[PDB]
């Protein structure tokens, strides 16, 4: 497996265990209670790093959805998430680093509701 | 680093990308009303003069007008005195403008 | 008779974008005048 | 008839438009009995039900009287001819 | 107008937020149910960022008008936002969109 | 008629509408006995179907009542011109 | 007729309507026997198709009752002025 | 008729509309056998292409049997207004 | 007729349609006999023509059978008002 | 006629549309032939001309043989209502 | 509406990813074939990020409704996905577009 | 319809790119022409990145239809590629674009 | 909870002292009178910064809309605003520190009246 | 023209800005009320910046014309600002659109 | 003449984008004067 | 078309720059009244970048031609500069927009 | 159509830049002036980016058709790009737009 999936594996692995339903995208005929969590495919860059390994930057967005009615909870999420996948990570092949985490939230008013849109994006070094 | 060439082209080529989906989005519009026509004028005296007579043109810049040119065609669209309405463009307005609405979105999503 | 044409329209406006853009150029051209000197 | 019972039928709760429905009435109970026979002093019960017909029918004509259509921004009304044309019949069969 | 189908109006009353307590919970306040006409219902596609769901845009109609405030709708068992409403003399007119 | 029978055929399963089916009804049986013969003191079961149908036909025309065409943000009616028109070829045909 | 000969033609398997077919097929059958010889207490097997015939052309007229024309959004009916007008001439035609 | 060379015209391959077009078929054999003058008892083999005719009209106008017209999401069809209209000449030129 | 020569006039060159113009073909001579003089068995080779005509005409009215008109993104039709119009007069003309 | 006289108005020049033409001017013949009194064996060479007239207008009118009109993507036809019209007068004024 | 053509419903239901095998494997219900009304077939050019394909975009039409939930139809040997839904009294209308 | 003139249809086969020699060679399948009926020939203005060329956007129609696949259509001298092909029950019709 | 929400929480209960409206975003069917504030969610970056924590940089912006007639009053609750949330916040379990303010004015038309419309964004360094 | 409505002009006469005191107050001159004649009354949802509101978008007809400067109506109790007037031979036209 | 219209107005909200870039050429010049002075 | 409206013709004749005194002063040459026919006066707002504008978009007619230059009308007291011309064989029409 | 006008035909024939003397001199062959049909003379202002110019876009007409190639018209002393050109059975149709 490429650092990619590994991760995203490992990611599934984790926030599916919280039983709050898991997507990459929602399909149509698929019924989503809130609050949810959207997770996408990492990047991942790769360089040469020492004359033995190569080393480089992967790069995870996690992306929470709730109503607005309660932020507290809303907020409870994120953190128990950011504090589930830091500072490392560690699965087959690779370890991953902690190197920075962006927190951004929306107020989003697309679908006739408030809801509370938070994307969680976690940069990993990793080896 | 060469950013400026991006918002260059963006300034330079934006006003054909406009002009071309309002082009094609009225070409729809008369296409869809030649159809509506007799989708609902068929009362049987249908010799379609009407739907020869449905026209756009480029009145002005990012502008193009639809045209039904047939004299009668308000009495149509609107009803009279002695007719029941029978509308035929502003079942058309209804479609064409989510088109040309989705359609610039996506020249900037 | 009466000339009782009906009319539909599709019009667009692009001059404040069009301004808005030269705004970001000239903002990234001072970027530029700087690293320029450094 | 009664107010009540135009009212009833037009599902009308509250008393906002009672000042108009009381002149619809009136002039409804005063057409009919002009359309009698000339004898004819008052509105025979067989034909008590128009005035509350029409007057339904004027109620839903306020602000049309004189006009046979009106429209404004895909709200269109078209009305009938003449809000007694069905009855003048009636009326005419029952006298003769 | 045939005013076969039976509405129930809703108000959600927007409560102020509590920074003691992370919460802004909303009231609903609803009503009896109300003789309306509506149009047969569409379920189309609309693509949110996070992707796909069934939308449902609509028009009710009801004979002279309510008293009282209002901002949602529930009828068929879908619940709407209003998003406009048209008050012509003996008529009200509401412009309705699923929320979801 | 009943009005349980008027209210079975357009679907209607609760009470919210009863006051105006009763006046439309009432409307109607005073219609259609103003149509018969002088002599006619009840309207003949042989014709109560007519105050069905009819009920029918002034429900849906309910806030049109006296108009040909109707046009509600995209919603289109046109009616009818007369109720009982239908009737009245069959009324004549056995009363002569 | 029965009710299942009706709900066979229009191909309606499930049973959410038969309220409404079992009074619209009351009402047919009243008007056609209404349409005969006022001797006439059965109406002729010759006949008992119309019956049918009228009842799906009422199914399709729900909501549309009496209206000539009805449209929305994309979806659009007219209707014809008289159920029975192909019929009445053969009803004639049998007895003449 | 068979109810196989009707469906050979319009073109079925298949059973999943048999009982439609069992009912369509035995309501124009009824009604042409009513067109027929008192005294005959069975559509002669002269007519019977006529009953298969029909048959595939009503086919056709399955969900619209009252309708002059029906449009539904840019379909759109407008009905003949008779089916047996072209027949009534020959019917009525062969026993007169 | 032969089927080939109605197959040569549309120009249908494949077998994929035969079922349906063989019961086309067998339902015009069947209408075309039954337009004859009553005494006359056989169809007049001086009339031969005109069942390849109206089979073609038949031929496109497939679909629209009892329509005076169909619609359809893109494409539409409106038909006349009887296949054998034309050929009545001369029938007619023949046998007076 | 022979066939290239039609071929050359027409503005034909190849094979490929041959099995079409000969049987429509045989069918044109055969019509003509209809239309002359019944003791007249051959269409005179006075007529000649309208075997080739009509054998257009049915070219122009392939694939529409029972249309009004016909609408295909833009490209709308209406068709006059009897190819044989003009000539009906000649023919008759000719013989009587 | 003539109702000839027969088509074949289909729910394409959404399984849950499993990450021990990274394979979210969906299952199809299908349906018995039912008779419809359906426009003729386009065959569109559509421009995908990859280059040309063969689209269709359509409406289908059946009398009255069906009881159970659907997602793609399968008619003429082509496959849809369901894009709209729209429900008359008597009949309902689904616009539909092929899949690749 | 009067089909008079006459289309050459083709189908222009994708071959697949050899590396060994840096050629991808398409070949051209090429058939009997056609009786079919076609718009009147534009010559629009198209403003394509190195300049103006003399486009042709048209419309052609055939009765019944082909067994066989096809791409182009060679007409009038013009070679146009076939961007939709919508079929009718008797009737078969493409929208054309020339190339260049 | 996160330093977003935590300074989120104190920046209400800061504002929503002064008596004038404060929201998140304004619903239909909820009339707010002039002036007001709207508040929104910070961001955040995070990062190693010793070998005994993390740091990093909260981004708040809030947002004053008034009618343009007296200047002078928005002018003063742009001050209040500022001199209150500068130049540290503290909370129970972030430190704030004001490392830039940035203040820009609009004459907003876009409602058929003459409004001003004030953004204070504030980047917090965080400890 | 049914002219039932009745509706209040205003002018809203506008102020030098005064920096010594950071005032511009405005001034309202307000006219007797005039017979007019009002489309049906809108509330549609409008996206501003800061949220939802509900906008009114409207038209208002007076017979003849009036001597004096306008800005904003007032009428229905809602006021509008004037964003077109139409000046015909008998008639004068005003399209007006709620603040807020 | 009964005239329908539909209109389109473009919009870019640059005022985020102008104070990022401002931002990084004014953190830039602070490296200007660490080297220089 | 009644003619009664009585419009000013005006030619503003382009000065070159004079860069010794930094003008280019323009001069006005200015034509007797001809009568006309005129659209009812509108009076649009326009959104330039320093605010709201009265604007006036608007067509004038005119039978036969006029022999000599022109650039902006006079009317109603409200000048415009002319925009299109169109000149058919016995009438001329010019579509003017007021300058401000 | 009365075909009154006289219109002149050109071709401008494309020279190949000569690189010795920085020319690419074109060549310009003119025709017998041919009677054709034009619409009214419109003079839209078109907003080039050194400023303002008199525009006219336009259609021209003719019986049957040319035998010889063209690009350019001038008629009413107006030299004008033919853009697209629309070849009928009896007649051909320029769309046709001032140069300048």
């Amino acid at each position: 497996m490429t650092p990619n999936l590994q991760l995203y594996n490992k990611a599934y692995e984790t926030l599916q265990g919280y039983g709050f339903p898991v997507i990459s995208r929602k399909e149509m005929q698929q019924e989503i209670p809130y609050p949810f969590f959207v997770i996408k495919m990492p990047e991942s860059n790769r360089s040469k790093y020492t004359f033995d390994s190569y080393s480089g930057d992967t790069n995870l967005v996690i992306d929470i959805w709730s109503v607005s009615d309660d932020l507290g909870h809303h907020d409870g999420l994120v953190k128990r998430c950011i504090d589930d996948l830091t500072p490392s990570v560690k699965t087959n092949d690779y370890d991953f680093e902690e190197d920075d985490t962006n927190i951004t939230q929306l107020v989003d008013d697309t679908t006739n509701q408030e809801l509370l849109h938070t994307s969680i994006t976690i940069s990993y070094k990793t080896f | 680093d060469a950013l400026l060439n991006q918002f260059h082209d963006m300034k330079t080529n934006i006003d054909d990308d406009v002009d071309d989906i309002l082009q094609e989005n009225a070409k729809e519009y008369v296409v869809r009303a030649k159809l509506k026509a007799r989708e609902v004028m068929n009362k049987g005296y249908w010799t379609g003069n009407l739907s020869r007579n449905i026209r756009y043109k480029k009145t002005g810049d990012l502008q193009y007008t639809i045209t039904s040119h047939a004299a009668y065609s308000g009495f149509l669209e609107f009803g009279t005195r002695y007719m029941e309405a029978e509308p035929f463009m502003w079942p058309v307005y209804e479609v064409i403008r989510k088109s040309t609405v989705e359609e610039l979105k996506a020249l900037f999503e | 008779m009466t000339e009782y044409k009906i009319k539909a329209t599709i019009e667009a406006s692009v001059a404040k974008f069009k301004r808005q853009i030269d705004s970001a150029v000239k903002s990234v051209q001072r970027f530029k005048r700087v690293a320029d000197q450094t | 008839t009664t107010l009540a019972d135009v009212k009833k039928r037009i599902g009308l709760k509250d008393e906002k438009q009672d000042e108009q429905l009381e002149e619809i009435i009136k002039s409804c109970e005063s057409q009919l009995l002009s359309m009698l026979p000339i004898e004819v002093e008052q509105i025979p019960e067989r034909f008590s039900y128009m005035i509350k017909e029409v007057a339904v029918k004027r109620y839903n004509r306020i602000g049309a009287e004189g006009m046979t259509s009106e429209a404004v921004d895909g709200r269109s009304n078209a009305y009938e001819l003449n809000d007694f044309k069905e009855y003048e019949a009636i009326i005419d069969n029952y006298f003769n | 107008m045939r005013y076969e189908d039976r509405v129930i109006f809703q108000l959600e009353q927007v409560a102020t937020y509590n920074p003691k307590t992370s919460k802004k919970e909303n009231t609903l306040i609803t009503y009896d149910a109300i003789p309306c006409n509506i149009n047969p219902i569409s379920r189309a596609r609309k693509q949110l960022e996070f992707g796909d769901v069934k939308n449902d845009v609509s028009v009710l109609r009801i004979k002279e008008s309510i008293s009282y405030p209002v901002s949602h709708v529930l009828v068929n068992g879908i619940r709407y936002k209003i998003v406009d409403t048209r008050i012509y003399r003996h008529e009200t007119s509401y412009y309705i969109e699923e929320v979801n």
